[PDB]
């Protein structure tokens, strides 16, 4: 069923980009032995979420995707409750906060208003990480 | 090992004192693999990073033991 993933990717590629996540979920329902095989390079929209300790945003993807819940970057918190999740370096915990700020910094410079989130995570040489912004 | 004029004993204290020795040796390294795995646990609930802690230690005792 190789073939049939990338005609799938070409469908895609040549579906309409206002109804992404819908029919998204469509071609998953086809073939849902295919389906988080298609959510790493089948290009959606994003998830607000909203950090209720903190009274920020933050937005989802797979790199905050923590199990099955989120890191908020405003708090360090999962959510769903999974206190059981993969924290980042408290040095990387405090890199990633200025990331934040710097980007939120960033955000408001270009799109004066939108939502932001940078995540992070390592590498042996280094480390990584993702920035989400939605305007 | 000073005070107790091991070079001069009989094998059978010579012996028990011996056996004694591994005791406590043996309570070093049970309790003390007892401890490593206290700390894999306290480095695995504190999560901070992947550092080349040396694990491969020489104490004072081993040079005695061999």
């Amino acid at each position: 069923s190789d073939q049939q993933l990338d005609c799938a990717l070409d469908l895609m590629r040549r579906l309409p980009p206002q109804q992404i996540e819908k029919n998204l979920s469509d071609l998953i329902d086809l073939v849902p032995s295919l389906c988080e095989d298609l959510l790493s390079s089948v290009d959606q929209p994003l998830k607000i979420a909203r950090d209720k300790v903190v009274g920020k945003d933050y937005l989802l993807c797979d790199y905050n995707r923590d199990g099955d819940s989120y890191r908020s970057p405003w708090s360090n918190k999962y959510d769903p409750p999974l206190e059981d999740g993969a924290m980042p370096s408290a040095r990387l915990r405090k890199l990633e906060v200025e990331a934040n700020n710097a980007f939120d910094q960033y955000r408001d410079l270009y799109f004066e208003g939108g939502v932001s989130s940078v995540y992070l995570w390592d590498l042996d040489h280094g480390f990584a990480g993702v920035i989400l912004i939605k305007k | 090992l000073g005070t107790r004029k091991l070079m001069h004993v009989a094998y059978e204290e010579f012996e028990k004192v011996m056996v004694a020795c591994f005791e406590v040796f043996q309570t070093w390294d049970d309790e003390y693999e007892k401890l490593q795995v206290l700390l894999r646990d306290i480095v695995k609930r504190k999560r901070e990073e992947n550092l080349k802690m040396v694990w491969r230690i020489n104490p004072a005792h081993r040079k005695l033991q061999a």
